[PDB]
């Protein structure tokens, strides 16, 4: 087929500066390339019709550039109204449109926090810990399970979302599962949070009962 | 005046099985117009299914679903029928149906641009109770957790839409049983925690469950 | 672009078609011949250089391109199809609209006429001193 090769995949940048998304498509395309703004979930909306033009409808500060195989989407003023995973997409022919894989721009020590389980999830027979990191940049840390001053391994798990709509920061949860056999036969539950931009690795604990 | 297009039959396939989709064109023509339909794999880019051209019936399935997929469209009331037959989970996917005029004219040049609402066990929802040493007109967390659920994903609601601020949803995790979980949190002022009531509401579509769950700081 | 360049695409991909053996021999070459005819489409044939954009014969250039894309159109489904028959005998027509849009003779008759003057003017000047020289 005719392949569509995005640059970049993802890119981070400030508010209301210059940048730039470049395309390369691999081989001739007259003039058929749209590119599309991709929000967070919602309806998909059109950018750019015929590689250059704007839609009926769009801000004036966005354009776009064919020039032979370069197809490129200039952001002059980017707002904070305007973060998504951009699409370069060709449409020559009805049966053979591709797409491009998506530019995904988006516009402190983070808060920590633990949630014990409830009692009729202890009825059930399995005891779910969660440790909670709120508002945090970049997206490595070390998060530490500690039960009555022991370390565990393999049976959690973590979960990190995508950077933000405001502030492109993360958010983490980190689960820790166990029976109940498990959670009765120990009394202190604890996480350790370890960051660059925390001075100490934080604990945070509870106690059962 | 406005051209519209509406995206349902959404649901659970039974394995090995079909199921027909439809589109509901409201405000415009279906003759004149080939309707084209596109997918969304979750945590990706785009990546095309198939179209029908309805000015002759046509139709051109994609490489994944020749052979398993059957289009076809009622020109009376404006509707797009598309037949899905022996899927798999990766066709779990958000679906939408597509508008394209006709050669010659700038609106040929007009692409898609009409993209509609999307298409997509039974789980347990559990409260996640903030701590009793939250400072004095500070900042407290709470939410709810999702577990258990065939197939991914939930959606997650707080208070039926009246609460948009400070919202934090997660992509699941596959737990080793083959079934999935994840959390939402809410980031709240500590003072407003004995005045107001905060309730998750989760729904999961293929197990048509809809679970309201209030949360309370322990005591 | 160029006009004559699309051309340079869209001759050698018009003749490949005609016996060609698979489906995508087919596909592949029309993939060639759709997306130069729109880019030539976009372009001016240089004998009517110093007119409008709404000029009557420039939009009879424009919609003359609307014809080839509409006949390059009828053996686009048929190529799904797999059909090695029906693409190649429904596409005999190009051809003949090349031959439409032919868009010569009044820029040819100064090319005749430069190369004598460059060439009568070898011969009378080599003439005089093929008599005169040597008496001198």
């Amino acid at each position: 087929d005719i392949q569509m090769t995005q640059s970049p995949s993802s890119l981070s940048a400030s508010v209301g500066d210059r940048v730039t998304i470049t395309c390369r498509a691999s081989q001739s395309v007259s003039s058929a390339v749209a590119w599309y703004q991709q929000k967070p979930g919602k309806a998909p909306k059109l950018l750019i019709y015929s590689a250059s033009s704007l839609y009926s409808g769009v801000p004036s500060r966005f354009s776009g550039s064919r020039s032979g195989t370069d197809f490129t989407l200039t952001i002059s003023s980017l707002q904070p109204e305007d973060f998504a995973t951009y699409y370069c997409q060709q449409y020559l022919y009805y049966s053979l449109v591709t797409f491009g894989q998506g530019t995904k721009v988006e516009i402190a020590a983070p808060s920590v926090f633990i949630f014990p389980p409830s009692d009729s999830q202890l009825k059930s027979g399995t005891a779910s810990v969660v440790c909670l990191l709120n508002n945090f940049y970049p997206r490595e840390a070390k998060v530490q399970w500690k039960v009555d001053n022991a370390l565990q391994s393999g049976n959690s798990q973590e979960s990190v979302t995508e950077q933000d709509s405001k502030d492109s920061t993360y958010s983490l949860s980190s689960t820790l599962t166990l029976s109940k056999a498990d959670y009765e036969k120990h009394k202190v539950y604890a996480c350790e949070v370890t960051h660059q931009g925390l001075s100490s690795p934080v604990t945070k604990s509870f106690n059962r009962g | 005046s406005e051209v519209q297009l509406v995206e349902s039959g959404g649901g659970l396939v039974q394995p090995g099985g079909s199921l027909r989709l439809s589109c509901a064109a409201s405000g415009f023509n279906v003759r004149s117009f080939s309707i084209h339909w596109v997918r969304q794999a979750p945590g990706k880019g785009l990546e095309w299914v198939a179209y029908i051209s309805s000015s002759s019936g046509s139709t051109s399935y994609a490489d994944s679903v020749k052979g398993r997929f059957t289009i076809s469209a009622d020109t009376s009331k404006n509707t797009a029928y598309l037949q899905m037959n022996s899927l798999r989970a990766e066709d779990t996917a958000v679906y939408y149906c597509a508008r394209w005029g006709y050669w010659p004219g700038e609106p040929w040049w007009k692409a898609f641009d009409y993209w509609g609402q999307g298409t997509l066990k039974g789980p347990s929802v559990f409260p996640l109770a903030p701590s009793s040493k939250s400072t004095s007109g500070g900042t407290a967390a709470l939410g709810c957790l999702v577990k258990d659920y065939f197939p991914e994903p939930v959606t997650v609601s707080w208070n039926s839409g009246a609460l948009t601020s400070g919202v934090h949803t997660f992509p699941a995790v596959l737990q080793s049983s083959g079934l999935y979980s994840l959390s939402s949190v809410v980031t709240v002022p500590s003072s407003s925690l004995g005045t107001q009531t905060y309730i998750c509401n989760v729904n999961h579509k293929p197990s048509n469950t809809k679970v309201d769950k209030k949360v309370e700081p322990k005591s | 672009a160029d006009l004559e360049d699309n051309w340079e695409t869209l001759n050698d991909n018009l003749k490949v078609i005609e016996k060609a053996d698979n489906a995508a021999q087919v596909k592949d070459a029309l993939t060639k011949m759709r997306a130069a005819a729109l880019d030539a489409q976009k372009a001016t044939p240089p004998k009517l250089e110093d007119k409008s954009p709404d000029s009557p014969e420039m939009k009879d250039f424009r919609h003359g391109f609307d014809i080839l894309v509409g006949q390059i159109d009828d053996a686009l489904k048929l190529a799904n199809e797999g059909k090695v028959k029906e693409a190649q005998a429904a596409a005999e027509q190009l051809k003949t609209t090349r031959n439409a849009y032919i868009q010569d003779w009044k820029y040819v008759a100064m090319v005749i006429d430069r190369i004598f003057l460059w060439m009568f003017i070898i011969v009378c000047l080599l003439g005089t001193v093929g008599l005169f020289l040597p008496p001198w």
